[PDB]
RNA sequence: GGAGAACGUACUGGUGCGUCAGAGGUGAAAUUCUUAGACCGCACCAAGACGAACUACAGCGAAGGCAUUCUUCAAGGAUACCUUCCUCAAUCAAGAACCAAAGUGUGGGGAUCAAAGAUGAUUAGAGACCAUUGUAGUCCACACUGCAAACCAUGACACCC
RNA sequence: GUGCCUAUUCUAUCACCCCCGGUUCCCUCUUUUGAGGUUCUUCCGGGGUUUUUUACGGGAAUAUCCUCAGCACGUUUCUUACUUCUUCACGCGAAAGCUUGGAGGUUACAGUCUCAGGGGGGAGUACGUUCGCAAGAGUGAAACUUAAAGAAAUUGACGGA
């Protein structure tokens, strides 16, 4: 079945189902925050998707750890989003 | 003409692609393990009076079995399940479909 | 000839110190004559006394395991025995035992204090939990490993270093097989946790000694 | 009596094992102490019969496990433990077909019961 | 997948006793073992093996093929990402690289299962089924091979239902 | 929402020191040759220190595993397998039967690439020929011969089913 809707148009529902790439566009799917070390007053950018690190360079250390999907933020570092 | 699509094996679709034969404990000649039908049981001991017998002379307690009781991992396969009555071509469509 | 009552001579086995029932078993053995002399090949018996039956008087569910002694010294009709295992039978493992569930057995080994050194081996089965409404709901290969991992710490951590009656008296009352609980429970669980077989591997034999600390007093 | 040693031969428990074998031409009756270093005796229905056709029968069986309990009570094993086994590494841990008829029996001639074990051993082929 | 180690445990063979009038095998028994002493029981060893139920239309693997552990080694996949890189591809004669069983050579290797054979028995015949064993094989090291109802009897790749 | 951390010590506490166990003139009980309990008075004992006992988590340490990292469930997605397979698809098919993205979407005949195939038998064989130690593989006929051979279903017949 397909009538109601649209292909075309999703709606409410409907966006929320399509998968990475067959969402109508792909787009990335990770996205990037703001983050912040207590470790200072002072914060950064920051991929939800990381393979890697952040060092806070108010003093050199990892707020995060690699790990395939998003990536671990850990000891009370606080983030915000875009 | 042919019989029964998987003809035993249990294996096309996945993998595994070749799969553990046996001896069939019964007759025995070596056989791959989903031929096999399997109804590992355990399995009772004594009739009733003779129980009532060991019973009362039951100076045996609990563990976890309060009396024990036997076990047998029964797997038969044509061989030997033909003359014992068992696995044969029931009605068609069951011999698709699985117990419950 | 003779013909066998005739032949055997009554012996009374009794256990080490920990044990309730101490002269608990008994034993015959051929009639003693010129060189041939009866307590010798008693030492190379090895006697299963029910681990319930001796240290229990009474409804324990230990009754299962039954101890391996192998006697140390005969002392008049009486023979005191020490500690060489505590095994089980088949029949528990069975009906502990489910299918289209999952496996995890490991041995450790660990020297004791006393230097009988033993090896110890565990068993646990799976479950779907409360309603773990998967299918049959087991346990990727790390999870196993990870388990073992854990298990076999403490197993031999805490047994090598410790008493061998007293090793025992643990084994008995299974606040080992508790303890091994307290370590597997915030994982994946499994149900049951049990000591299913432990070998005496190493013996360090007798001393008069070591005999009363390990008999205590009959 | 041939009690002849520390009885009261009834009085208290007094355990030996019964190592029953039943093969499926013969049915083993193997009484023990606390290990058959030092056995105290051994009958079978093979013993009790001939047949070739027959042997580890409940007939022979019944009839063998009367033997016994003579035996057994003549030298005091009040209680006895039995370790059934099959034939060994092989039968389907299912023994041949006396051993019922023996074990009922002897329970039937005299025994107090505790204690039964299956001790046939597990392949590797 | 590959190198390790550790074992569980049995099959045996063996020991070590214990005893003992029978064993044992069987359609029917028969060939087997027998009182040196058979079996048997238990202890224990030795040995070579095998990873037992677990564990299942369930996993992994090109396929063949693949189940204790740990110890490793190097490998693979999937999944994850806003990573870079711009067709890189596709499928494919020749041509290469694999291919279970078994065989085959050079060496292990010995335990068992058992082709050869041998025995029974059976038969009408029967050197066949059946039994009782038992030689090659078997496992393995090491080679080599190319044949396997080597079956999702269903080329691949594609895009859908 | 749900289960899930081994064992000691300080504090409001100068605390039974804490924990743990127990008692006839301890405490409670229309019981009374009796029951229960004490981190309730109150006494005594054991343990802490042997708790590596088996028994920790307000605040905190220790011993210390080491997700006592969160794990493990339930509930919710979705990539990839494997589905099974309910169940549905016409469709496709001679049927038998045919999924992931079947043997579907094709004589309304046409995505690519490729292999193979092309009555039957003779023969997959032949001194035909090439790999191959060696099996034998690879490759591969005509003569001669013949009217069928096949397939699925169906019913029937029959069975030492």
């Amino acid at each position: 079945g397909f009538f109601d809707s649209d292909l075309s148009y999703p709606t409410v529902r409907t966006e929320r189902m399509k998968h990475k790439r067959r969402r109508l566009v792909q787009g990335p799917n990770s996205y990037f925050m703001d983050v912040k070390c207590p470790g200072c007053k002072n914060i950064t950018v920051v991929y939800s998707h990381a393979t890697s690190e952040v060092k806070c360079n108010g003093c050199a250390t990892l707020l995060c750890r690699p790990t395939g999907g998003k990536a671990m933020l850990v000891t009370g570092c606080g983030f915000r989003k875009k | 003409t042919t019989k029964r699509r998987n003809h035993g094996r249990a294996k096309p679709p996945c993998s595994r692609g070749r799969v553990r034969p046996v001896h069939c404990f019964n007759c025995s000649r070596l056989v791959p393990k989903d031929k096999s039908v399997g109804r590992f049981v355990v399995r009772r001991m004594l009739d009733q009076a003779s129980a009532r017998d060991v019973a009362e002379a039951s100076l045996i307690y609990g563990s976890g079995f309060p009396m024990p009781k036997l076990y047998m991992k029964q797997r038969y396969c044509i061989a030997c399940a033909i003359h014992s009555r068992t696995v044969r071509a029931r009605p068609v469509e069951d011999r698709k479909r699985r117990y419950t | 000839a003779q013909e066998a009552m005739s032949r055997k001579e009554w012996y009374d086995v009794v256990a080490p110190k920990n044990f309730e029932v101490r002269q608990f078993a008994k034993t015959i053995c051929n009639k003693t004559q010129g060189t041939k002399i009866a307590a010798d090949f008693l030492r190379g018996r090895v006697y299963e006394g029910n681990l319930a039956d001796l240290n229990k008087t009474q409804n324990e569910d230990d009754a299962y395991r039954k101890v391996k002694f192998t006697v140390q010294e005969v002392q008049g009709r009486n023979l005191l025995t020490q500690f060489h295992g505590m095994d089980m039978t088949s029949d528990r493992v069975y009906y502990l035992l489910r299918k289209w569930c999952t496996t995890i057995e490991a041995t450790v080994e660990a020297k004791t204090a006393d230097g009988y050194g033993l090896r110890l081996f565990l068993i646990a089965f799976t479950k779907k939990q409360e309603n773990q409404l998967s299918k049959n709901c087991y346990a990727k290969t790390r999870l196993v490993k990870w388990v073992r991992m854990r298990a076999t710490n403490i197993i031999r951590r805490r047994l090598a270093k410790l008493d061998i009656n007293d090793a025992v008296s643990l084994l008995t009352r299974n606040i080992l097989r508790d303890r091994l609980a307290k370590r597997c429970n915030p994982i994946i669980p499994l149900r049951d946790l049990r000591i299913r077989k432990v070998k005496v591997i190493r013996t360090p034999k007798f001393d008069a000694q070591a005999l009363i600390a390990a008999h205590g007093e009959v | 009596v041939k009690y002849y040693g520390s009885s009261a031969g009834k009085d208290q428990l007094v355990y030996g094992v019964v190592h029953i074998y039943a093969s499926f031409n013969d049915t083993f009756v193997h009484v023990t102490d606390m290990s058959g270093r030092e056995t105290f005796c051994k009958v079978t229905g093979g013993m009790k019969v001939k047949a070739d056709r027959d042997e580890s029968s409940p007939y022979a069986a019944m009839m063998a496990a009367q033997d016994v309990v003579a035996r057994c009570k003549e030298c005091g094993i009040n209680a006895l433990h039995v370790k059934m086994r099959a034939t060994g590494g092989v039968g389907t841990k299912s023994p041949g077909p006396g051993a019922q008829a023996a074990l009922r029996a002897l329970a039937r001639a005299g025994m107090k019961i505790g204690r039964i074990e299956d001790v046939t051993p597990v392949p590797t082929d």
